[PDB]
């Protein structure tokens, strides 16, 4: 049995962390769900 | 049980402890989360109890007690919020630029952003506070580093 816990209300933050870049990537979706890097 | 709106780590007993194998949201009385999370169990809240409705292994996502509510979506342009629900660390807000996975079937936004894999199910927010996606589906680049797209599902 799986069980679930309430961590936090769903707002946007004035003043987060601001990181992470943001590439571009050609990808491939299987009929699994797996997204797979085409190159 | 607690139907209150907002973000829920998912938990387990079955391995070692109490182990976060994900993260959902609640809104509209309705449980959203990834379908690799819970594989289409029923789900414990309290003395309550939740079964799944809707799921697609495909796109990766699945509703409970109700259909999929969650139709915001990126206008491509703006910054978001990752609201990261780490195993055994506090809720906190990440504010990124998303990139892009580009497929044969079109374009979705990506977000690069590294967690833990309990962290899968995270919800990704617009300048408003509406949820556009859930963040724990994508792939390891060259770096090491995780891209994930921001998965959203479709409302009737
Ligand atoms: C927060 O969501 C997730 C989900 C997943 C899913 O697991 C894997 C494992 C491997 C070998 N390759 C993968 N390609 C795509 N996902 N995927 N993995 C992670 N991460 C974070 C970074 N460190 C650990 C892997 N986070």
């Amino acid at each position: 049995d799986m069980y679930i816990e309430r961590a936090g209300d769903i707002t946007w933050e004035k003043d987060a962390e601001v990181t992470g870049n943001s590439p571009r990537l050609d990808v491939a979706l299987d009929e699994s769900g797996d997204f797979s890097l085409v190159e | 049980g607690e139907t209150t709106d907002g973000v829920y780590r998912v938990m387990t007993r079955r391995l070692l402890g109490s182990t976060q194998v994900g993260v959902g949201v609640m809104q509209e009385g309705v449980f959203h989360t990834m379908w690799h999370v819970t594989k289409g169990a029923a789900l414990r809240s309290g003395e309550g109890r939740l079964d799944p409705y809707w799921g697609d292994v495909k796109q990766d996502l699945v509703s409970y007690c109700g259909p999929w509510k969650l139709d915001a979506a990126w206008d491509g342009l703006s910054e978001v919020q990752l609201l990261a629900v780490p195993p055994g660390e506090r809720a906190k807000n990440i504010q990124t630029l998303p990139g892009i996975f580009k497929t044969k079937d079109g374009d979705i936004g990506a977000v690069a952003l590294d967690y833990p894999a309990g962290t899968s199910g995270s919800p990704i927010l617009d300048k408003c506070g509406r949820v556009i996606g859930l963040y724990g589906n994508g792939v390891v680049i060259k770096n090491g580093s995780y891209v994930s797209a921001i998965t959203q599902g479709k409302r009737e």
